């Protein structure tokens, strides 16, 4: 009925796509030859949402992305036409992502996801995860938004998008991509959920209390937050709420959909038998500013607005009480023009393993610290022109980067205005 | 996903004896990147090419693809360039490229050279510019042994040098300099060999090329493939020139005492006592590095190094370059060679910076190469194999300019 | 000469790398008092929209 | 509803607290895994005041270990019952302060109170409706006593209308550990003065003589020392977790033993403590409970009473008894020794009657007297403190680290119209 189509690009997008996959189909209980061998049938009812074999499609550049899928568990489970993949490889290099190796691999992409999207009968949206440092991924996820948009403009779409911070640096060209990636952003996505890796560090560091916190739990915790997001379709609940009803309600003006991250509960394997799982305890841990899942402290700023999805056998009366405690308490941190600044939904079916999990979806003022935390990185680089050759001689021009410097002073100007 | 290497000259094919000992030892599909190999040793002296022909592996090398010249060339630039090269370097090419038609996603050549000499400068200036013409857009990987201040086995190693680096800046793409004094140093400290040979230099140069080519042979948890050093390390298009290091380049007795963790072992490939080039980075500012992990390393702690390293300070970085790192991690461990002189690694990291540090080595080289040239000693070698006077001075001229690039870029 | 020209230039330098260490606390600490300084703008802040 | 929340400093306070929640825990009926195992009702209904239920019958002690050595909280948590506390709440610095109240109250206090308190915070509106603070700590080492003490002063500034003890030992020229005891003693007490609600004045040396008279024991360790004043402890706040027949809650008993408002350092006693010698010899009534617990010996203070006045006295007793007997027991103990009382209050006791005795007997007594003897220990401190900074012995290792020479004259100061002051009103 309700329909939803994947979409993976580049490695981190593959990787984080991997361990998706691997958590749904476990909620949805399909073993990863692909039967069925779940306990209740209301999982039944809604797995046409996400199917057995997933509505899924990989792109990227590179084979071992694609042979590390098909190695590890749930990789007999994909369809091997929807791993449409290329083979020289962009690599760190937006023009070549963008231009160059884009242009002949995004026409076979589109086929791919334009049967996957007809296969169906009335689309809900689409679900992009990706990076914005590297080159195949974001240039050519980038390209990929952009072109669905022209072909179905009246769908919703999700992109799982990680920034890069100058304390988690990985290449030497990030600020040339973060900015670039931004300005197709800020007029493409429907909404774009921030995540970096430093404050994924971070939340790993002191709640999760983990020693080597891998790739593998980063990407189990954003596969977490992707899970909890899309629950109000795949389950029934005592107030429901689909993805355009969180678009409508947290987005007050068209260029602010850029929003913060978290989730409820998270705790190290030893305090585990040693808390609670009440409504208030989940709160003063989604509320926590060192638990959003950006480096950008929601406190320096404003809350525009902000939602709770909840999961599990709740009474919607503590809701209540919780939502208008948070926002009669902390009245300077809110936004002043919008009374009641808070959207929450309940769910009865929680994530297998918890009692009674939350998810957060925070529309803050803070961001602009973020993004003006790239422009700088950005501006000094252009001002002499490090590494432009490398984009330049390949169909880029210099007002381009101007152009994408304009769109990131605006949009932090704007920020600035409404807070 | 292949790469194929070209030997040229006494030393780069001395250097190829122990690169691919290393790599079939290793490999005991990954190997399709390398596997017949897919090399030719070329040289004019027949006498180290067959040193090869009736080795070991005698049968591991197809019999066409070992090229040797009847006579040398007298470690003479001119002759190594137009009068021996114009007959061998035909051939030469002639097998390049049905062996590039045998592959089919060929990431790049990578070329094997000493400068000091003749056949190494040119004829490996000359194939180089003649793979330009034929692939162009193709990565070329040029590790190149310059000759250093006070060890020295020639006289006129000045002159090819210069001449030869005159070349190189518009042919390769990505070069990386190696001395020989430097690594002499290296293995007298860290390795505590007293008397080292060539031998022990060419296997710890095969242990860095290696390292860098592991991100194709085997999956890791961050994979750097070759056109991304092309991309993160070169700010400009004629500042390509770049100090590699290597840790732990330890010997046996010491390894097992010492706790190698990634945050040391990041620390020691920036002094400049563990470093492939007698040069002072501390006396130039940083451009951008790049660090390649090889085996138990997660992304966590290769972090936490790099940012200790941005934040000491004596090393310093550039202004125009506040993110001047591209870090790679990969799964397979480092591999031994029985007779080898490194112990067993759980962990190794190779650095590929590039800073100005090299902006002194090009005015040290042209002190000596000028100070000969300027009373025409020696020039009459050169002249009679048939260059003229013009181009000593148009060369010295370009390295010229280079110095000023250097002194520019870092202001 | 020479050799006391050298333990001259070498206290020179220490006496500025003493200096430099010395400059990374000031400029450590003074990033510290911003963040306890703008919390208490905050709490001001709070009290007149209050 | 009425919830405290404890609060253990430094190493002596771990091992006090550790010893404390297994004897409470006993006696709800609580196993060491953190579950419930009653057999009546009567323990169920008030383990809200101290613990918290976690999941399917997991109850966790409202506790925060906070000290600056790894061995000492490492300890509490090797030996049974350490299982129990949640590991948020061990509050542990890295470096160490070392007997220094100055780095105990200026160097490594700075860095680590605001993340105990953070905890402290969230421990606090944990629940619905405070009755107080639970502090223990010392006044000769530094981490606990100048670190707690700052501890102390900003909870004041943060929750001022809420109550507090302090269980303090104090250093004793007959039991002198360290050296530095008197330049942490007088810096201590002056902090006390201005912050707490009430403190209960406890010592090394009264604890010694306990344990060979009374108890006769052959090699008593910390342990036991540390389970008598754990039984003390509990039998003040008994009346806040099991009803009786005259309840008196802490707040009803500060304001009863407190005259004035400087005059808040109480001296304890505990009934019955018996060898298991003579334990078969004697009974269990009223007039056994009460000479051993008015007995100058018995005090827990090294500070004897018939050496000064009895300003006012409390008694909590625990067991089924009768009020009657209660108050006659206790207005003839007042009318014989009538000098040793102070003339104009009459009836200078408030009592009152708890019936849940503890495990294993049938009947108890708490005795928590705010007497005038105190002032000998003020003075029998300051002059060590004065004979020490007439000539500046040890100065150097507080001055060079931002106190000053009018730090030490203002507390000389505060400590000299004490003990002045005190002895007007003796
Ligand atoms: N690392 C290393 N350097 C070598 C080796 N053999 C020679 N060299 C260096 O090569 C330089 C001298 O030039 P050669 O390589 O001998 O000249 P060539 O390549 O043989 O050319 P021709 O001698 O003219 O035929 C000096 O820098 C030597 O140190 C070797 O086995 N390993
Ligand atoms: N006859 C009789 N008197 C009692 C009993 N219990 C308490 N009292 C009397 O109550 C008086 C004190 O008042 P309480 O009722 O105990 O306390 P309160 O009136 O609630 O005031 P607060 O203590 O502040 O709560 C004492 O003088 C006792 O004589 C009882 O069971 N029988
Ligand atoms: N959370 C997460 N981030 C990743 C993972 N792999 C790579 N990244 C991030 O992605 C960035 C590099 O992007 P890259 O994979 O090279 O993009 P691509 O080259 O276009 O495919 C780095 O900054 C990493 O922090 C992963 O498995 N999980
Ligand atoms: N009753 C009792 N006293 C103790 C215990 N441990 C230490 N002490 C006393 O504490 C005093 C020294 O204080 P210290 O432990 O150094 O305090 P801190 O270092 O600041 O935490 C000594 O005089 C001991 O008598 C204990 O377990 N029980």
């Amino acid at each position: 009925m309700r329909e939803i189509v994947h979409i993976q690009g580049g490695q981190c997008g593959n990787q984080i796509g991997a361990k998706f996959w691997e958590v749904v189909s476990d909620e949805h209980g399909i073993d990863p030859t692909g039967t069925y061998h779940g306990d209740s049938d209301l999982q039944l009812e809604r797995i046409n949402v996400y199917f057995y074999v997933p509505r899924a499609i990989l792109m990227d550049l590179e084979p071992g992305t694609m042979d590390s899928v098909r190695s590890g568990p749930y990789g007999q489970i994909f369809r091997p036409d929807n791993f449409v993949f290329g083979q020289t490889g962009a690599g760190n290099n937006w023009a070549k992502g963008h231009y160059t190796e884009g242009a002949e691999l995004i026409d076979s992409v589109l086929d791919v996801v334009r049967k996957e999207a007809e296969s169906c009968d009335c689309l809900q949206g689409f679900q992009v995860c990706h990076s914005l440092g590297g080159g195949t991924g974001s240039g050519m996820g980038t390209l990929l938004i952009s072109k669905i948009r022209e072909e179905y403009p009246d769908r919703m779409m999700l992109t799982f998008s990680v920034v890069p911070s100058p304390k988690v640096s990985d290449t030497v060209v990030e600020p040339y991509n973060a900015t670039l990636s931004v300005h197709q952003l800020v007029e493409n996505a429907d909404e774009c959920m921030v995540l970096d890796n430093e404050a994924l560090y971070d939340i790993c560091f002191r709640t999760l209390k983990l020693t080597t916190p891998t790739f593998g739990d980063l990407n189990h915790l954003i596969s977490a937050v992707m899970s909890g997001i899309t629950c109000c379709l795949r389950f029934p609940g005592q107030l429901n709420a689909d993805l355009r009803k969180l678009a409508v309600n947290l987005i007050p003006f068209p260029r602010l959909h850029f929003f913060m991250v978290g989730f409820t509960p998270l705790t190290s394997r030893g305090s585990q038998q040693y808390r609670a799982l009440t409504v208030p305890e989940l709160t003063q841990q989604m509320w926590d500013a060192k638990n959003m899942m950006c480096a950008a402290d929601p406190r320096h700023g404003r809350y525009l607005t902000a939602s709770a999805l909840f999961r599990g056998r709740m009474s919607t009366k503590e809701v209540d009480e919780q939502m208008l405690n948070v926002q009669n308490k902390n009245s300077s941190y809110f936004v002043e023009w919008i009374p009641n600044n808070v959207k929450s939904s309940v769910c009865d079916i929680p994530p297998k393993g918890l009692k009674m999990s939350a998810t957060f979806i925070g529309n803050s003022t803070a961001i602009q610290e973020m993004f003006k935390r790239v422009s700088e990185q950005f501006t000094a680089m252009f001002r002499r022109k490090a590494f432009l050759h490398w984009y330049t001689g390949e169909g880029m021009d210099e007002m381009e980067f101007t152009e994408a410097e304009s769109n990131m002073n605006d949009l932090v100007s704007e920020y600035q205005q409404y807070q | 996903r292949e790469v194929i290497s070209i030997h040229i000259g006494q030393a780069g094919i001395q250097v190829g004896n122990a690169c691919w000992e290393l790599y079939c030892l290793e490999h005991g599909d990954a190997f399709n990147t390398f596997f017949v190999p897919r090399c030719i040793f070329l040289d004019l002296e027949p006498t180290v090419v067959d040193e090869v022909r009736t080795g070991t592996y005698r049968q591991l090398f197809h019999p066409e693809q070992l090229i040797s010249g009847k006579e040398d060339a007298a470690n003479n630039f001119a002759r190594g360039h137009y009068t021996i090269g114009k007959e061998i370097v035909d051939l030469a090419l002639d097998r390049i490229r049905k062996l590039a038609d045998n592959c089919t996603g060929l990431q790049g050549f990578l070329v094997f050279n000493a400068v000091g000499g003749g056949t190494g400068s040119g004829l490996g200036s000359l194939l180089l510019e003649r793979l330009s013409v034929d692939y162009g857009k193709k990565s070329k990987l040029g590790f190149t042994v310059y000759p250093s201040p006070q060890v020295s086995t020639a006289v006129v190693e000045p002159y090819n040098s210069v001449l030869s680096t005159h070349s190189l800046l518009e042919h390769t793409d990505v070069a990386v300099m190696l001395d020989n004094e430097a690594i002499y140093d290296i293995c007298r400290r860290s390795l505590d060999i007293e008397r080292p040979t060539y031998t022990n230099l060419n296997r710890l140069i095969a242990q860095v090329i290696s390292s860098l080519t592991a991100s194709l042979r085997f999956d890791g948890a961050l994979n750097v493939d070759i056109t991304e050093f092309q991309t993160n390390l070169v700010p400009y298009p004629r500042i390509h020139f770049m100090l590699s290091s290597y840790a732990p380049i330890i010997s046996a007795e010491k390894a097992y005492h010492e706790q190698l963790s990634v945050a040391e072992i990041t620390n020691a490939a920036f002094e400049p006592a563990s470093m492939m080039v007698k040069c002072d980075p501390r006396h130039g500012k940083y451009m951008a590095c790049c660090l390649m992990y090889r085996g138990d390393v997660v992304p966590k702690d290769v972090n936490a190094s790099v940012a200790t390293i941005k934040t000491k300070r004596t090393i310093q970085f550039v202004d125009w370059c506040p993110t001047g790192f591209k870090c790679g991690i990969n799964y397979q461990p480092p591999t031994v060679v029985p007779g080898g002189d490194l112990a067993k690694v759980q962990r190794a990291v190779c650095m590929i910076s590039n800073s100005t540090a090299i902006g002194e080595i090009f005015s040290r080289l042209d002190h000596k190469f000028d100070l000969m040239y300027a009373k025409r000693a020696f020039v009459h070698w050169y002249v009679g194999e048939g260059m003229e006077e013009g181009e000593f001075s148009e060369a010295r001229e370009d390295l010229a300019a280079l110095e000023k690039d250097f002194e520019e870029v870092g202001a | 000469l020479y050799y006391l020209l050298g333990e001259r230039t070498r206290r020179e330098h220490l006496a500025m790398d003493m200096k430099v260490r010395a400059s990374q606390q000031l400029k450590k600490d003074s990033a510290d008092d911003l963040y306890t300084l703008t919390a208490h703008f905050n709490e001001m802040r709070a009290a007149k929209e209050q």
